RNA sequence: CACCAACUUCCUAAACUUAAAUUGGGUUAAUCUAUAACUUUAUAGAUGCAACACUGUUAGUAUGAGUAACAAGAAUUCCAAU
């Protein structure tokens, strides 16, 4: 009829094209990709030299999962696998638009399809030259280390050590009731109370005739951004860039997080040791083993501990 | 009932005092009935009133037309097109006297609100006050803090 | 809990007539290629869906007659013929369900 | 002045469109029966000369009006808004008909048109500014071609990405502004004097004279545009969506005259393209294609 | 009882002059006593408002309520109507002018309740009305520019005058 | 808080989840093409697929004959899923059912509806989808773009 | 070294000097009757003679509210069915 319709862009593909074109778009991927897999020598921007009060770019990895790790005190620690996906600077602000004192980049990971994303997305990553990403975050980072857009990320940019912060999204519970939410006491099933038994108590005070805002009611918990502090970089794998962080990172299993340098005050200058702006693997400044360790870390394969 | 009801500006039919003065009141129409009480008192206008009221007003026309009737009706035409009707119903020659009187003197203009006592097409002679007058101009008309 | 005060018209104007309590327009409406009556994209034509089930209860009918009892169904495969058509080589050994009318263009 | 060339053409056209129609008196009643699969059997009593295949698909409902670009009338392919003549057959054909050869044809030839009018009045009045023709191109050469003679003053300059940019600018607004295409059917002797100062058009339109017995001619109309067409159009402008000017080549073989081979790319909005789909096909239209 | 609608159907208006503008036609169609509330079927007749026929007869289908099959009755009576009884040449050159239902006679009966006690029942029954008028549906209302919004606020402050003086 | 639970909740509660997926069941596997919710067919999609898995194990293992008794409540279709469907699905791996979504329910209901079916069967064929042909303009485009590359190859 | 500020007072036209149980006075809406008038009027005679309020009575319609609550085991060859 004469009004609006709805499309997708499946609807008119044919059976033959229906693989061509799933198969003409994985194509183009590959070639985009490898055609920024040389950074330092695609006109790389000034590489100034650290000093003190720097901060770097982070990353943004994908959730793996959990296992454990064992220290040479044969103490074992719970640590987390965060595996770097496609991890490109995508936008580059300078300071006074940015609003803050410091510059900020944009960083984001985790290739994704093209086909259910809207024309705008689609246009910015066309000309960025890169396949789009499935998130977007803000790194504050000092003029000094600034990085060109369509740099690529590996996990080299980390190294055993150096203590990290992860912040993601928190699991989405639903719509909670007053006791799980906040951890409030409750009511005694016995001894006569009559359908109160989860319920929260007296809101507020009577004279004032109302309730204060900000009061915990019941409501939906979870799904909320929040950051985990300095969380010990255990190892890093190179191979597959995957980072053992310490401990336990927000969000669910397969779940994006922002890596970032630790900011507390211990941490303040535990960056001027590892990579400035990045690790260029095309650099090719050195060939890293695939498997970096900590030296309290116990590695596989090594002699039994004997606490001697 | 200020809110309640419309409003306008003072005004005149077609500028009455600017060259003559020409008479508002059109037309005047008044039905009697021979034999009936109440319009007894304006059969006494028409018997003596009326024949010195037209004379005093020649510009309106005067139409009587006695019938048997229950009320007497005195129907105002003007120039501007206005319609009045007033009901005489048992008034004495006194009041209806003094009732015609108003009609000839006023006009057809609509008797509501007036927002203004005072109309005028020229309200200024000087020059209506904007914010540059009484302010000073500076050599060259620099602006504050401008270096020119 | 009860009303404290009645609620006016304009109030009730403002709840009832909300865009989050109107009706959504559908926009996946279109027209069957063969039949032309109307269908969403992603549901099969009604039309054209019940000649197909109204052709399934005739032949099952016919089976049930064949059949005539409860635990009566047969191992062997099942086909259905048509007035006009005789079972291949192929078809050897596999239950026929006749039907008097025409083989239907949309079964082959 | 070009202005002048565009009044009295359009001034020809609405005299010849005058006289067919006073040509025919009175209403005579022609009987077309529906030739379609789905409601068939129906037969409608139009108008001799007057009536329209669009009409047809009034009686029938707005969806044959909205998703029909072409009929055929006793299997020949007729524009919708072209008067019927006698009593005939009509079926509608949609896009997403399973033979939907003579359908791409007729939005090809229609792309390509409203592709000659935006470039005539893109140039400044200084240039000049002629079209020759455009050569019918299978749609699987992936792009349609507009043949434009350009002056000499211009053989120095190519456009840049920022004028193939504007072209397609003027011709979304060619297409927002939804202006229906006129099919009027000319004989030879009038189509020479609206096109006379064209020597390659005057050329053009012998050669379709002369195919046919008689000198009819085949002219259509897009607003003030007016060319000759090859095949049946589309009805409407606004039955495009997607349009882009992929890019002008210039002929190798153009020593006597200089020609701009100008390529363009469209999709109706019935068969809409994701965007990445539509950068490929936009990329593969660059490409010079050669006329088989 | 006020049947009103009914009437409108038959008024017959003058022949026009040679050059007159062609009057669009109106339909009046309605049915009353529908067993169904006048709160629920306005959602339904809100719905048409401003479309065509075979706009309205679409979306309808495919709606679960009960009074979308009602309504699409008396919008298949208004489009037959139309084309016979009151000179309307394409079945396809009409949209919904207007659409609106209105109360009914109802039947007053008892819902009763736990205590010995009860409360007054209604069974509520509407009217359903549609205006078709003969033309394609009015273009949609344009929101209005930036600029048009900027272009009042000036108009409003032109008109200002001193206030309370000569 | 039901992330990951793939069941649904279904019936007056567990065991009745089970009873009314045998009823569909039974009937899928003795008629081919059955209608239900959209919801309870495709609870059973996946157990309807699971009976070819075991007949094709065959009749000797012990463990296929059982389960296709308690999965057919009626007992002369279990010699029927063996000797007749099962060696259908030989060839295949997968993809034993097809389910579409049949408008809804004309019942003052109004509920959603789907049929459920096994390919191959005797039935008339069901009215597919159909994707637009090779020729259509958009189509045809993009088969020219797929030679020019298949010659670029 | 003053201004603003209340019908206090003045001024053009007028007016003739202070919450409420109670107390005196002049008129009026509606209807019937007498006698008239005759698009709804007059002088008299009369009376079931004037309602924003009694958890007033009867009828109608709102609000709470399209809310609380209400109901039919599955498939098919199908509702005096398997
Ligand atoms: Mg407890
Ligand atoms: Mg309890
Ligand atoms: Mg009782
Ligand atoms: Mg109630
Ligand atoms: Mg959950
Ligand atoms: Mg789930
Ligand atoms: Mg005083
Ligand atoms: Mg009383
Ligand atoms: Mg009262
Ligand atoms: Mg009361
Ligand atoms: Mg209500
Ligand atoms: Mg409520
Ligand atoms: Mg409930
Ligand atoms: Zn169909």
């Amino acid at each position: 009829l004469h009004s609006k319709s709805s499309t997708w862009w499946d609807e008119h593909l044919s059976e033959e094209n229906l693989s061509f074109v799933k198969q003409l778009v994985s194509d183009e991927n590959k070639t985009q990709l490898t055609s920024k897999l040389n950074p330092l020598k695609d006109e790389p921007w000034p590489l100034h030299p650290w000093e003190p009060g720097s901060f770097r770019v982070g990353l943004i990895a994908l959730k793996l999962g959990m296992m454990p790790l064992w220290t040479k005190d044969g103490q074992k620690h719970a640590v987390t696998l965060l595996q770097v996906q496609d991890c490109h600077v995508l936008k580059y602000t300078p300071k006074e638009d940015h609003n803050g004192k410091i510059a900020a980049l944009t960083v984001g990971g985790k290739t994704v399809s093209r086909f259910y994303k809207p024309d705008s997305r689609l246009e910015f990553y066309r000309d960025l030259g890169l396949p789009p990403k499935q998130i977007h975050k803000i790194f504050h980072v000092t003029d000094n280390a600034v990085i060109k857009p369509g740099t690529p990320l590996y996990a080299a940019h980390f190294r055993p050590g150096q203590y990290v912060d992860v912040t993601a999204k928190t699991i989405g519970k639903g719509f909670q009731g007053v006791m799980k939410r906040w951890g409030f006491k409750g009511q005694p099933a016995s001894h006569g109370q009559t359908k109160t038994h989860r319920r929260p108590g007296a809101i507020s005070t009577g004279d004032i005739a109302r309730v204060w805002p900000g009061t915990k009611m019941p409501g939906r918990m979870g799904n909320q951004n929040r950051t985990v502090y300095g969380l010990k970089v255990w190892r890093v794998n190179t191979k597959h860039n995957i980072i053992y962080v310490n401990g336990s990172v927000p969000g669910h299993k397969n779940c994006l997080v922002k890596i970032k340098d630790s900011t507390l005050p211990a941490y303040k200058d535990s960056c001027k040791n590892l990579p400035f702006p990045t690790y260029f693997p095309d650099g090719d400044e050195e060939e890293l083993p695939e498997d970096l360790f900590d030296e309290s870390v116990w590695q596989p394969s090594e002699p039994s501990i004997t606490f001697a | 009932t200020g809110r309640g009801t419309s409003s306008r500006f003072l005004t005149s039919v077609l500028h009455n005092g600017l060259g003559r003065y020409v008479q508002q009141l059109q037309r005047l129409s008044l039905s009697l009935s021979r034999d009936a009480p109440s319009s007894r008192g304006a059969r006494e206008f028409v018997e003596r009133e009326v024949t010195d009221f037209a004379r005093r007003n020649p510009g309106v026309v005067v139409y009587v037309n006695p019938r048997p009737c229950a009320m007497p009706r005195i129907v105002a035409e003007y120039l501007n097109g206005a319609v009045r009707e007033e009901n005489v119903n048992s008034k004495s020659v006194e009041e209806i006297k003094s009732l015609v009187q108003k009609l000839a003197d006023q006009s057809g203009l609509d008797v509501i609100r007036i927002r203004k006592p005072f109309h005028t097409d020229n309200p200024s002679i000087q020059g209506q006050w904007h914010p540059f007058t009484n302010k000073r101009t500076a050599l060259h008309g620099l602006r504050p803090r401008e270096l020119r | 809990a009860a009303p404290k005060n009645r609620r006016t018209i304009e109030v009730n104007r403002c709840r009832r007539r909300n865009p989050q309590k109107l009706i959504k327009i559908k926009n996946n409406i279109d027209i069957c290629p063969e039949c032309g009556h109307l269908k969403q994209k992603h549901v099969l034509c009604g039309y054209c869906y019940e000649k197909v089930r109204q052709e399934t209860t005739k032949i099952r009918q016919q089976i049930g007659a064949q059949e005539g009892g409860p635990f009566r169904a047969p191992s062997v495969e099942t086909m259905v013929l048509y007035t006009g058509e005789k079972p291949s080589e192929k078809d050897q050994g596999k239950r026929i369900v006749e039907r008097n009318i025409k083989r239907p263009s949309w079964f082959t | 002045s070009p202005t002048e060339l565009t009044e009295m053409r359009n001034d020809l056209f609405n005299r010849e469109k005058s006289r067919q129609l006073s040509l025919t008196p009175r209403t005579e009643k022609i009987e077309v029966k529906h030739v379609g699969k789905t409601d068939p059997g129906t037969v409608f009593v139009m108008n001799k000369n007057i009536s329209t295949p669009y009409s047809c698909a009034m009686h029938l409902s707005e969806w044959y009006c909205s998703k029909s670009i072409l009929a055929l009338v006793d299997g020949q392919p007729w524009d919708m808004y072209k008067p019927l003549t006698k009593s005939c057959e009509i079926k509608f054909l949609t896009f997403k008909d399973p033979d939907p050869k003579e359908v791409n044809k007729a939005y090809w030839r229609s792309c390509a048109m409203m592709l000659g009018c935006v470039i005539e009045r893109a140039f400044k009045d200084d240039y000049v500014v002629s079209l020759v023709r455009a050569p019918e191109v299978p749609v699987i050469a992936g792009a349609f071609c507009y043949d434009v003679t350009l002056d000499k003053r211009l053989d120095e300059w190519m456009p840049t990405k920022e004028n193939l940019r504007s072209f397609t600018k003027d011709a979304h607004a060619l297409i927002y502004r939804d202006l229906p295409f006129e099919t009027l059917d000319v004989d030879a002797r009038v189509a020479l004097e609206i096109f006379q100062h064209n020597k390659y058009k005057v050329d053009f339109i012998e050669e379709k004279a002369s195919q046919n017995p008689e000198r009819i001619v085949k002219l259509h109309r897009i607003g003030d545009f007016i060319d000759v067409s090859e095949g049946p159009l589309i009805p409407r402008t606004s039955v495009c969506f997607q349009y882009e000017v992929s890019a002008v080549h210039n002929l190798n073989p153009s020593q006597p005259n200089l020609i701009r081979r100008f390529q363009g790319l469209s999709l109706p909005t019935h068969l809409r393209a994701q965007f990445t789909i539509w950068d490929k096909l936009v990329e593969r239209s660059r490409k010079m294609v050669t006329e088989d | 009882i006020s049947r009103k609608w009914e009437k409108k159907n038959k008024i017959v208006y003058p022949p026009q002059l040679p050059g007159e503008p062609r009057r669009p036609a109106e339909i009046y169609h309605c049915r009353r006593q529908i067993k169904y509330s006048k709160d629920k079927m306005w959602y339904l007749a809100k719905m048409i408002r401003g479309m065509s026929i075979d706009q309205a007869l679409a979306q309808l289908e495919f709606n679960d309520k009960k009074g979308a099959q009602i309504i699409k009755e008396v919008l298949l009576e208004a489009q037959d109507m139309a084309v016979r009884d009151h000179n309307v040449e394409f079945r396809s050159n009409l949209h919904i002018a207007e659409s609106t239902s209105g109360r009914g006679q109802c039947l007053k009966r008892i819902r009763y309740h736990g205590r010995g006690r009860f409360g007054i029942m209604e069974k509520v029954y509407c009217h359903y009305f549609v205006k078709l008028v003969e033309g394609p549906p009015p273009p949609p209302e344009v929101p209005k520019t930036a600029v048009d919004h900027a272009k009042d606020y000036i108009q409003q402050l032109r008109s200002r005058t001193i206030i309370h003086t000569l | 808080i039901s992330h990951g639970r793939v069941y649904r909740r279904l019936g007056l509660g567990p065991e009745s989840r089970i009873h009314l997926l045998r009823n569909l069941l039974t009937g899928l596997v003795r008629h081919e093409r059955i209608e239900a919710t959209w919801a309870r067919a495709d609870e059973m999609r996946g157990y309807a697929e699971k009976l070819i898995d075991y007949g094709k194990l065959g009749d000797t293992n012990e463990r296929a004959m059982r389960m296709a008794d308690f999965w057919l409540t009626e007992k002369d279709l279990i010699p029927k899923l063996f000797k007749v469907l099962a060696p259908r699905f030989q060839g295949q791996n997968g993809n034993y059912t097809r389910m579409l979504q049949i408008p809804n329910r004309k019942e003052q209901d109004r509920a959603k509806m789907a049929v459920i079916e096994y390919k191959g069967n005797y039935l008339p064929p069901l009215p597919l989808p159909h994707r637009d042909s090779n020729l259509t303009l958009l189509n045809q485009l993009l088969l020219g773009l797929q030679q020019d590359l298949h010659h670029n190859q």
